[PDB]
C-alpha cells in the first residue's frame, strides 16, 4: 500500500472532460449548518442555562471544568483557589447535577447530548 | 499615425493641442467588426476570457 | 515594444527571475481518497522538479566542478522552470503517466479548463433545484406549484425557525431532527412560511 | 470594504515575489508518510503556509483555543484559522538567474 | 408461418410472401468471437462459404508473431495451435460471485537453438480469457459488458479530388492509408510538382523517389510517355543519381545523419517492405489489390506495400489526370479510373468484437515479445527453457485494461429485451481508433445510398451523437473481410429465382437492384414492363422489366430491428420514427405484460433472439412446473432442469422476472419458449399495455403534449413498475485500526435500531425509510479531546467517550421499499475482496412505483408526454356504453407533428379489440380483394398485425371500421368514420361533435419524476473551489451560468446577481453569516468578496504578475 502512484486530481473523470476529479472531493470542515448553527445555539443556550448556576457554583464550573479560563482545575487545583477540599467539592457537585437534570434545563440540553 | 482612436478622446486631445498652437490632425470615420471593436473597448480581465 | 517599456518607469529586469512563487498549499491540495490511496495535482511534482534542479545546484557550487556540469545543470534548472510556467508552450511536455501532460500553472487559467473561461460558465448556487413541469390551468398568471418534499427541502432554514417559534421544538436541533423526519407537524409551517 | 476604483496588473520583480511571500520553501518533501503532517521546509510546512487545523500548533505547546497572533517559538508556527492555509505564500529561491 | 413451434396465431396484412426469413438477430455479434477462438462451427460455416484457407483469430495473431528470434540468428523461438480450456464456473457462479466468466488457453512454443540444433516444446498458460455467454455478451467483474462493433476506414488507396479556385483546373490527388506505418500522398498541384509526402515532409517529385527504387530514366520516360505532365516534370528534376536520390531521400527523412547508400536502402526497407514496421491487413492488401487489378489469380499472403504497387498507384493517378475512363497493367485485368467516395461501405469495413479483441491481444502480444526477446539476448543460453522465457503479465494486463477502460466497452443497457438486443446490434462510429465528435466533420453524420439494407437510416441517438452510432438492418451479414453484406435474389431473364445471393456495396454498385414492392405475377413475371429500380449511387430510375438484375427480399430491408416493429411506419416522418425508436428502447418493465393488438411480425423474433426468454433446447414433457424451476423430460429418457431468475436486478434499476406459461403434462416441442422475461407476454415482445384513447382538447389538462390519465390505471396496477435499488458499504482495515460491523451503535436510540439483527443488518422484509440507517458499523477513532460541555455531557451520563465514529451506511435521499436480500462476503470465509477489505455487504432496496404526476408515456409514433393530471375514473368522458375512456390525447399536436400513423393504429387497434365480420353473403366486397382469406372474420380482443412497409391499406381500414362486431349490449359505439358520440363527465351532457376512439398502445418511460426532483438549501460543499457540491445523496446545486446572469442583468435585478454568486456561492464566512441571520431573527448580511476571485488573484499572482487593486489615490489595497 505504501508502493503506489498517487492519482493526480487533474486527471479527467467520466472521460468527457466535464470535470476533473480534483472538482468532486468534499472537505472535512465545519459544515455551513453542522456545527456553526448547532455551535452557536449550544453557546447561546450556554449562556441561559449555565448562567442559571449559582455564582460561586458558575465560577466552580468556570475553573474545574473549565468555561471562562478553561484548564478544568482539579478539585485539588480549584481548592488551592478556593481553599476547599477535594471531598467537599464532590457533594456540591452532585447537587448540581441532579439540579440540572431536572426540568427545563435538561430539556433543553437533550437535544445537544444526541 | 493609421492607429483606431475612438471619436471622442481624439476630439478632446485635438482640440487640447490646437488650442495651443498645435496643428490639426486629419482623420475619417471607418467602422469595425464586433470582435475588434470589442478587443478594442474592453478591460484586460475581460479581454482575457 | 521599446516605447511601452519606456513609459512605464519600471525595469525591464522583470522579464530575468531569481525567486519564483509558490501558490498556496489549498490550491493544490494533496488528499487521502477511499482505500487509502493519495492523490495530489501535478503542480506538486512540478515544485517538487524545481526544487531539486535547485538545490543540487547549490550542491554543485558549494561542492565545485567542471563549468560543463554546472551549466548543464543551469540548463536543467531553467528548463524545468519552463516547464512549471508552461507545459508545450516550448518543447516537449512531460508526463509521468500514459503519456499524459501534466497541467501547469498557466495552464490553470488558458483552455477549456481554465479558470477564466470557467468563471464565464458561472458558478453553482444553493437554495435551488430542478424537476419536471406540467401543465396546470388552474393558476393564476403570477403563481407557480411546488412539489412539498421539494419546498420542505428548499425553505429548510425558514421552516424550520417558524417551527420553533411556534413551539412546536424545543431548539434548532429538535426542529433539524423533525423536519428531516417529516412530522406531521412541519406541513402546516411550511405553508404558512411561504405565504 | 468594497471599493475598489482600479485594478492594475505589473510584472514582479525578485523583491516583490519575495514580500508577499512569508517563509522560503528549502526542501521537496511533501508530508512525512508515519505522521501523515506537513514536513519541516517542505512544501506544505506550517512555518511557511499556516496551520492544519484551526487553533492548532504543531507541537501542541500552543494548542489552546486563546493563542491569537501569538508565534510559538518552540515551532515558530502561528495560531490562527486553517483557512490563512489558503491565502499565506511562499518563494523559492533561484541558486541560478532564469 | 410460425417458424417457432409455439407462437401465438395473429394474422397479418401480408401481401407479399418473404423468401428468407431473419438470421439470428445476434448472429453479427457471436461469429466475429467463435471466429477469433475458433470452434469447429465456425470451422464448418467456413467451409461452406468455400474459404480455401480457414484461419482463425488467436492462431492468426500469434502465427504471424512466429518465429521470434535474435539478430545474431542463434536463437529463435515459435508457437502455435492454441486450444481452450473448459469454463472455471457456470454464468450465474460468475454473475453471483462476482469472479469474471473465462476460461484459460494454452499455447505449444516450440523452443528451438540453431547452433546445436535441439528442440524443446511442451504447453504455455497464457492467463484466462473472458469468454462470451451464449448471450453475446461478457460477464466482467460480475457485472454484464458489451462490445459494440466500430466503423472505420479500410486500408487501401483512396483518389481524392480538390478544384483549384484561381486555375480552375482540377488536382487529382491519392491517398494510401495501411494499417500501420508511412503515409504516402501523391497529389498533382498547380506547379506540376508530382511529389510524395512520406510522414508529411516536403513534396519532392515522384520522379526522385521512382529512380531511388532503382527504376531506370529510361523506363520512366517509355512508361509514363503517354502522360504529358509527368514526363516534363521527369525532365525537370535536377537531382539526378541513384546514389544521389537515395541521400536526398534520406536528409528529407533524417537530415544531419550519415548519408550512405547501405543507410539509404536499409531505411527504404524498414519503412517500406519489412512486415513489423509497415503492415497491410488482409483487408488492405485485398482492396488495393481490387482497385489496381494486380496479383488478382493468388490468395493474398504477403502483406506489404511493394514497388510495383507504387508504379501502379503513379500510373492510376497520371492517368485519372488524363482523364482516362480506365486502366491496364501487364499481368492485370482493365479496371475502371475514377475518384473513391470516403462515406461508401465499400470503403467503411465493421470491426466486430473478434477484430477489437485480436488487435489488442497483438498490441499484449507485441509488448510480450519485446521483453521475451531482450531477455533470451543475456539469458544463458545452455539451460534455457520456453517457460521461464515466455512472460505471461503484460498480455493478460492488456485484455483487462481494453476490457475495462476501452470506450468499446460498455453496459449493456437493461430497460428491456428490445434495449439489449440493439445495445449488442449497435454500430458505434467514434472512439478508439476512430474519429472525434470535434475533429469529424458533419458530411459523415448524413445518410449516403450505400445505407440501403446495411445501416438503418431511422435509427440514431437525437443527442450531438447523431449519424455516429446506427445498427445493423434486419437481413445485413458481415462478411469474413468485415464489409456488410446484403440478401438479394437474381433475376435471370425476367423470372425471380429462389436462390439468394449476398452483395457488398461494390458489388451492388455494378450490377442493378430491383424493389422489392413491384408487382410480380405468380409464375415470376414481371407485370410492369418498366420497374422502378436502383442504381449506382442515389439514382432511381424505370428500367425494361428485362435489364434489370438482382431484386430485394423484403420491404423491411432497410429498418433496424427496434424500426421493424413500429406499425404503419411508412405514414409517419423520418424525425418521428426516429423518435419512436429511441423511445421503444427506454420502456420500463411492468408488473404484468400484455402484447399489443397492433404490432408487426418482428415482436416474436425479437423476444425470442433477445435471450430474455427460456426455450426449450429439446423437445420434451413438462414432469412438474414451478415459479422457481422447471423439469421437463426429454424423448431420449434424460431430464433436464431451467432455472428462472425471479425479481434479479437489472443493469439500470429494473427488475427482471421469468414466469412459466406452461402447464404440466404438456409436451413441448423443441425451440418453444418455455417462460417469459421482462417485457414479454407469450413468448412476444410487450413493453406496455393498451389504453382506450380519445383524442381531444380537455380542459387544457393535456395542452401542449401533455397526457391525461384515468385513475382507473393508478388503482388497476395497468402502469405499476417495480425497481430494485442497490447499496453496499465494505469494511476495510485502517492504520490506525479494522473496522468492524456491529449492532451496537454510539449513542443512538433502541427505537431508530429497532429493525437491526443481531450481526447489525436490517432484517429482510423490514420497511426502510429516508435517512435510515441499514447497516450499523464502527470506525477506529484517533485522539480528539472533546469539546467541553460534549465532554461534561458525556461524564454525566455516564456515556463514555466511545471514540469509534459513526459512518453507518444510510439509505439515501428519496428511497424506500422493503429489503428483498441481502449479500454478505466475509474474508474469513475465504471469499475473494479487493485488498485492505474485509467485510463487504450489499442490500437490495426494492420499490414498487404506480405512474403518477411526472412520468413520461410515449407510443411507438414518437409522442411523448408527461402526467398532466389523472383524473378520477368518474369524471373522464365515457362512450355511450359507460366505458370512460383510460387516456386524452390533444390533437393539435398529431398534423403538426406530421405523424399520422398514430390515428391509424387507433382505428386498427378499435377494429381488432372489438373484432370484426366482413360481409360475405354477396361475395367479398371490392375493397376486401386483397384481404387474406382468414381475415375476413375475427373475434372480439383478436391479434393483428401489419408488417413495415407492407400492411393494410386506407381503404382496408376503411372497410373494417364499417364491420365491427356489435358490443354484448346489441349497439355500435364508433361510427364508420371511426368517431364515436361521449358524453361529459363533470358537466354530464354529450359533447356536441364525435371524437375520435380506440385502442392505441402506450409505453412508459424510464424518465420517471422520482429520479429527476432535486432541491438543495445547503449542503457540503467543494475543496478546492468552495462551491457548492455534493454526490446526488446530499443533492447539488443548480448551474447559474452566463446566460442566466445576462437574463438577471437584463431586468436591472443587481443585487440579486450580487447574492447568487457572492453569498450562497463562494463566500466562505457569508455563507455561515447568511445562514445564521436566517436561523435568527436578525437580517442578511452584506454580501464580500467570491473566494473565485481571491482564487484568481493568488493564482494570477503566481505567475510572477504583480496583481494589485487600488482606490483612485493610487493606494494598493488589500485583500
Ligand atoms: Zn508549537
Amino acid at each position: 500500500e505504501h508502493s503506489r502512484d498517487p492519482v493526480s486530481l487533474d486527471m479527467p473523470v467520466g472521460s468527457e472532460e466535464e470535470a476533473p476529479l480534483g472538482d468532486f472531493i468534499e472537505d472535512a470542515e465545519a459544515m455551513s449548518a453542522e456545527n456553526a448553527v448547532i455551535a452557536e445555539l449550544l453557546h447561546t443556550d450556554i449562556r441561559s442555562v449555565l448562567a442559571t448556576l449559582d455564582e460561586r457554583e458558575h465560577q466552580v464550573i468556570r475553573l474545574r471544568f473549565g468555561l471562562d479560563d478553561g484548564q478544568p482545575r482539579t478539585l485539588d487545583q480549584i481548592g488551592k483557589l478556593f481553599g476547599l477540599s477535594r471531598e467537599r467539592v464532590r457533594q456540591i457537585e452532585r447537587d448540581v447535577m441532579s439540579k440540572l437534570r431536572h426540568g427545563e434545563r435538561a430539556d433543553r440540553l437533550r437535544s445537544y447530548a444526541s | 499615425p493609421g492607429s483606431l482612436i475612438d471619436r471622442a478622446e481624439f476630439e478632446a486631445e485635438n482640440r487640447r493641442v490646437v488650442a495651443e498652437g498645435g496643428e490639426p490632425a486629419a482623420g475619417r470615420p471607418v467602422l469595425m467588426g464586433i470582435t475588434k471593436a470589442s478587443l478594442a473597448t474592453d478591460s484586460w480581465l475581460s479581454a482575457a476570457s | 515594444v521599446v516605447a511601452a517599456f519606456q513609459q512605464s518607469g519600471n525595469s525591464p529586469m522583470g522579464m530575468v527571475l531569481d525567486a519564483v512563487p509558490v501558490i498556496p498549499p489549498e490550491l493544490r491540495p494533496m488528499v487521502q481518497l477511499d482505500g487509502g490511496r493519495f492523490a495530489t495535482s501535478d503542480l506538486n511534482d512540478l515544485y517538487r522538479r524545481v526544487i531539486n534542479r535547485n538545490n543540487r545546484l547549490k550542491r554543485l557550487i558549494d561542492l565545485g566542478a567542471p563549468e560543463i556540469i554546472v551549466n548543464n545543470e543551469k540548463r536543467m534548472l531553467q528548463e524545468s522552470v519552463d516547464a512549471l510556467f508552461d507545459n508545450g508552450r516550448r518543447g516537449r511536455p512531460v508526463t509521468g503517466p500514459g503519456n499524459r501532460p501534466l497541467k501547469s500553472l498557466s495552464d490553470l487559467l488558458k483552455g477549456k479548463q481554465g479558470r477564466f473561461r470557467q468563471n464565464l460558465l458561472g458558478k453553482r448556487v444553493d437554495y435551488s433545484g430542478r424537476s419536471v413541469i406540467v401543465v396546470g390551468p388552474q393558476l393564476k398568471l403570477h403563481q407557480c406549484g411546488l412539489p412539498k418534499l421539494m419546498a420542505l427541502e428548499l425553505f429548510k432554514p425558514f421552516v424550520m425557525k417558524r417551527l420553533v417559534d411556534l413551539n412546536h421544538a424545543q431548539n434548532i436541533k429538535s426542529a433539524k431532527r423533525m423536519v428531516e423526519r417529516q412530522r406531521p407537524q412541519v406541513w402546516d409551517v411550511l405553508e404558512e412560511v411561504i405565504a | 470594504v468594497n471599493f475598489f476604483d482600479e485594478l492594475r496588473i505589473g510584472l514582479a520583480t525578485a523583491e516583490d515575489i519575495r514580500q508577499w511571500s512569508y517563509g522560503e520553501v528549502k526542501k521537496p518533501e511533501t508530508i512525512n508518510y508515519r505522521t501523515l503532517k506537513p514536513e519541516k521546509d517542505g512544501l506544505f510546512c506550517e512555518k511557511i503556509f499556516g496551520p492544519t487545523r484551526d487553533w492548532e500548533c504543531y507541537c501542541g505547546k500552543y494548542k489552546r483555543v486563546r493563542f491569537k497572533g501569538i508565534i510559538c517559538e518552540r515551532c515558530g508556527v502561528e495560531v490562527t484559522r486553517a483557512k490563512v492555509r489558503r491565502e499565506r505564500m511562499g518563494h523559492i529561491e533561484l541558486a541560478a538567474p532564469v | 408461418n410460425n417458424s417457432v413451434p409455439g407462437a401465438p396465431n395473429r394474422v397479418s396484412f401480408a401481401k407479399l410472401r418473404e423468401p428468407l426469413e431473419v438470421p439470428g438477430l445476434l448472429d453479427v455479434q457471436t461469429d466475429s468471437f467463435e471466429w477469433l477462438i475458433g470452434s469447429p462451427r465456425w470451422r464448418e460455416s467456413a467451409a461452406e462459404r468455400g474459404d480455401v484457407n480457414p484461419v482463425g483469430g488467436l492462431e492468426e495473431v500469434l502465427y504471424e508473431l512466429s518465429p521470434i528470434e535474435d539478430f545474431s540468428g542463434s536463437m529463435s523461438l515459435s508457437f502455435s495451435d492454441p486450444r481452450f480450456d473448459d469454463v472455471k464456473a457456470p454464468v450465474d457462479e460468475c454473475k453471483d460471485k462476482d469472479m469474471t466468466y473465462a476460461a484459460p488457453l494454452f499455447v505449444t512454443a516450440e523452443f528451438i537453438n540453431n547452433n546445436t540444433g535441439e528442440i524443446k516444446s511442451q504447453t504455455v498458460f497464457m492467463g484466462d480469457f473472458p469468454m462470451m455467454t451464449e448471450k453475446g455478451t461478457f460477464i466482467i467483474n460480475g457485472t454484464e459488458r458489451v462490445v459494440v462493433s466500430q466503423l472505420v476506414r479500410s486500408p487501401g488507396v483512396y483518389f481524392d479530388e480538390t478544384i483549384d479556385k484561381s486555375t480552375d483546373k482540377t488536382l487529382h490527388s491519392v491517398k494510401v492509408i495501411p494499417s500501420r506505418g508511412a503515409w504516402l500522398e501523391f497529389d498533382v498541384d498547380k506547379r506540376d510538382t508530382v511529389g510524395v509526402r512520406i510522414d508529411r515532409k516536403r513534396r519532392q517529385p515522384v520522379t526522385v523517389l521512382l529512380k531511388a527504387l532503382g527504376w531506370t530514366s529510361e523506363q520512366i520516360v517509355e512508361r509514363f510517355g503517354f502522360s504529358e505532365i509527368m514526363r516534363s516534370t521527369l525532365e525537370k528534376d535536377n537531382t539526378v543519381g541513384t546514389d544521389e536520390a537515395l541521400l536526398d531521400i534520406y536528409r528529407k527523412l533524417r537530415p544531419g545523419e550519415p548519408p550512405t547508400k547501405e543507410s539509404a536502402q536499409t531505411l527504404l526497407e524498414n519503412l517500406f517492405f519489412k512486415e513489423k514496421r509497415y503492415d497491410l491487413a488482409r483487408v488492405g492488401r485485398y482492396k488495393v489489390n481490387k482497385k489496381l487489378g494486380l496479383h488478382v489469380g493468388e490468395p493474398i499472403t504477403s502483406s506489404t506495400l511493394t514497388e510495383e504497387d507504387v508504379v501502379a498507384t503513379i500510373e492510376y493517378l497520371v492517368r485519372l489526370h488524363e482523364g482516362q475512363t480506365t486502366m491496364t497493367v501487364p499481368g492485370g485485368v482493365e479496371v475502371p479510373v475514377e475518384t473513391d467516395d470516403i462515406d461508401h461501405f465499400g470503403n467503411r469495413r465493421l470491426r466486430t468484437v473478434g477484430e477489437l479483441i485480436q488487435n489488442q491481444i497483438r498490441v499484449g502480444m507485441s509488448r510480450m515479445e519485446r521483453v521475451v526477446r531482450e531477455r533470451m539476448t543475456t539469458q544463458d543460453v545452455e539451460a534455457i527453457t520456453p517457460q521461464t522465457l515466455i512472460n505471461i503479465r503484460p498480455v493478460v494486463a492488456a485484455i483487462k485494461e481494453f476490457f475495462g477502460t476501452s470506450q468499446l466497452s460498455q453496459f449493456m443497457d437493461q430497460n428491456n429485451p428490445l434495449s439489449g438486443l440493439t445495445h449488442k446490434r449497435r454500430l458505434s462510429a467514434l472512439g478508439p481508433g476512430g474519429l472525434s465528435r470535434e475533429r469529424a466533420g458533419l458530411e459523415v453524420r448524413d445518410v449516403h445510398p450505400s445505407h440501403y439494407g446495411r445501416m438503418c437510416p431511422i435509427e440514431t441517438p437525437e443527442g450531438p451523437n447523431i449519424g455516429l452510432i446506427g445498427s445493423l438492418s434486419v437481413y445485413a451479414r458481415v462478411n469474413p473481410f468485415g464489409f456488410i453484406e446484403t440478401p438479394y435474389r437474381k433475376v435471370v431473364d425476367g423470372v425471380v429465382s429462389d436462390e439468394i445471393v449476398y452483395l457488398t456495396a461494390d458489388e451492388e454498385d455494378r450490377h442493378v437492384v430491383a424493389q422489392a414492392n413491384s408487382p410480380i405475377d405468380a409464375d415470376g413475371r414481371f407485370v410492369e414492363p418498366r420497374v422502378l429500380v436502383r442504381r449506382k449511387a442515389g439514382e432511381v430510375e424505370y428500367v425494361p422489366s428485362s435489364e434489370v438484375d438482382y431484386m430485394d427480399v423484403s420491404p423491411r430491408q432497410m429498418v433496424s430491428v427496434a424500426t421493424a416493429m413500429i406499425p404503419f411506419l411508412e405514414h409517419d416522418d423520418a424525425n418521428r420514427a426516429l423518435m419512436g425508436a429511441n423511445m421503444q428502447r427506454q420502456a420500463v418493465p411492468l408488473v404484468r405484460s400484455e402484447a399489443p393488438l397492433v404490432g408487426t411480425g418482428m415482436e416474436l423474433r425479437a423476444a425470442i433472439d433477445a435471450g430474455d426468454v427460456v426455450v426449450a433446447e429439446e423437445s420434451g414433457v413438462i414432469e412438474e412446473v414451478s415459479a422457481d424451476y422447471i423439469t421437463v423430460m426429454h424423448d431420449n429418457g434424460t431430464r433436464r432442469t431451467y432455472r428462472m431468475r425471479k425479481f434479479a436486478r437489472s443493469n439500470h434499476g429494473t427488475c427482471a422476472n421469468q414466469c412459466p406459461i406452461v402447464d404440466a403434462g404438456d409436451r413441448v416441442e423443441a425451440g418453444q419458449v418455455i417462460a417469459d422475461g421482462p417485457c414479454t407476454d407469450d413468448g412476444e415482445m410487450a413493453l406496455g399495455k393498451n389504453l382506450l384513447v380519445a383524442i381531444m382538447p380537455w380542459e387544457g389538462h393535456n395542452y401542449e403534449d401533455a397526457i391525461i390519465l384515468s385513475n382507473r390505471l393508478v388503482e388497476e396496477d395497468v402502469l405499476t413498475s417495480i425497481h430494485i435499488e442497490e447499496h453496499e458499504i465494505d469494511a476495510r482495515d485502517t492504520k490506525l485500526g479494522a473496522e468492524e460491523i456491529t449492532r451496537d451503535i454510539p449513542n443512538i436510540s433502541d427505537e431508530v435500531l429497532a429493525d437491526l439483527d443481531e450481526r447489525g443488518i436490517v432484517r429482510i422484509g423490514a420497511e426502510v425509510r429516508d435517512g435510515d440507517i441499514l447497516v450499523g458499523k464502527v470506525t477506529p477513532k484517533g485522539e480528539t479531546e472533546l469539546t467541553p460541555e460534549e465532554r461534561l455531557l458525556r461524564a454525566i451520563f455516564g456515556e463514555k467517550a466511545r471514540e469509534v465514529r459513526d459512518t453507518s451506511l444510510k439509505v439515501p435521499h428519496g428511497e424506500s421499499g422493503k429489503v428483498i436480500g441481502i449479500r454478505v462476503f466475509s474474508r474469513e470465509d475465504e471469499d475473494e475482496l479487493p485488498a485492505g477489505v474485509n467485510e463487504l455487504v450489499r442490500v437490495y432496496v426494492a420499490q414498487k412505483r404506480k405512474i403518477s404526476d411526472g412520468d413520461k408515456l410515449a407510443g411507438r409514433h414518437g409522442n411523448k408526454g408527461v402526467i398532466g393530471k389523472i383524473l378520477p375514473v368518474e369524471d373522464m368522458p365515457f362512450l355511450a356504453d359507460g366505458t370512460p375512456v383510460d387516456i386524452i390525447l390533444n390533437t393539435h399536436g398529431v398534423p403538426r407533428r406530421m405523424n399520422i400513423g398514430q390515428i391509424l393504429e387507433t382505428h386498427l387497434g378499435w377494429c381488432a379489440h372489438s373484432g370484426w365480420k366482413v360481409d360475405a353473403a354477396k361475395g367479398v366486397p371490392d375493397w376486401a380483394a386483397r384481404l387474406p382469406d382468414e381475415l375476413l372474420e375475427a373475434q372480439p380482443n383478436a391479434i393483428v398485425s401489419t408488417p413495415v412497409f407492407d400492411g393494410a391499406q386506407e381503404a382496408e381500414l376503411q372497410g373494417l371500421l364499417s364491420c365491427t362486431l356489435p358490443n354484448r349490449d346489441g349497439d355500435v359505439l364508433v361510427d364508420a368514420d371511426g368517431k364515436a358520440m361521449l358524453f361529459d363527465g363533470r358537466s354530464g351532457e354529450p359533447f356536441p361533435y364525435p371524437v375520435t376512439v380506440g385502442y392505441m398502445y402506450i409505453m412508459k418511460l424510464h424518465h420517471l419524476v422520482d429520479d429527476k426532483i432535486h432541491a438543495r438549501s445547503t449542503g457540503p460543499y467543494s475543496m478546492i473551489t468552495q462551491q457548492p457540491l455534493g454526490g446526488k445523496a446530499q443533492f447539488g446545486g443548480q448551474r447559474f451560468g452566463e446566460m442566466e446572469c445576462w437574463a438577471m442583468q437584463a431586468y436591472g435585478a443587481a443585487y440579486t446577481l450580487q447574492e447568487l454568486l457572492t453569498i450562497k456561492s463562494d463566500d466562505t464566512v457569508g455563507r455561515v453569516k447568511v445562514y445564521e441571520a436566517i436561523v435568527k431573527g436578525e437580517n442578511i448580511p452584506e454580501p464580500g468578496i467570491p473566494e473565485s476571485f481571491k482564487v484568481l488573484l493568488k493564482e494570477l499572482q503566481s505567475l510572477c504578475l504583480n496583481v494589485e487593486v487600488l482606490s483612485s489615490d493610487g493606494a494598493a489595497i488589500e485583500l
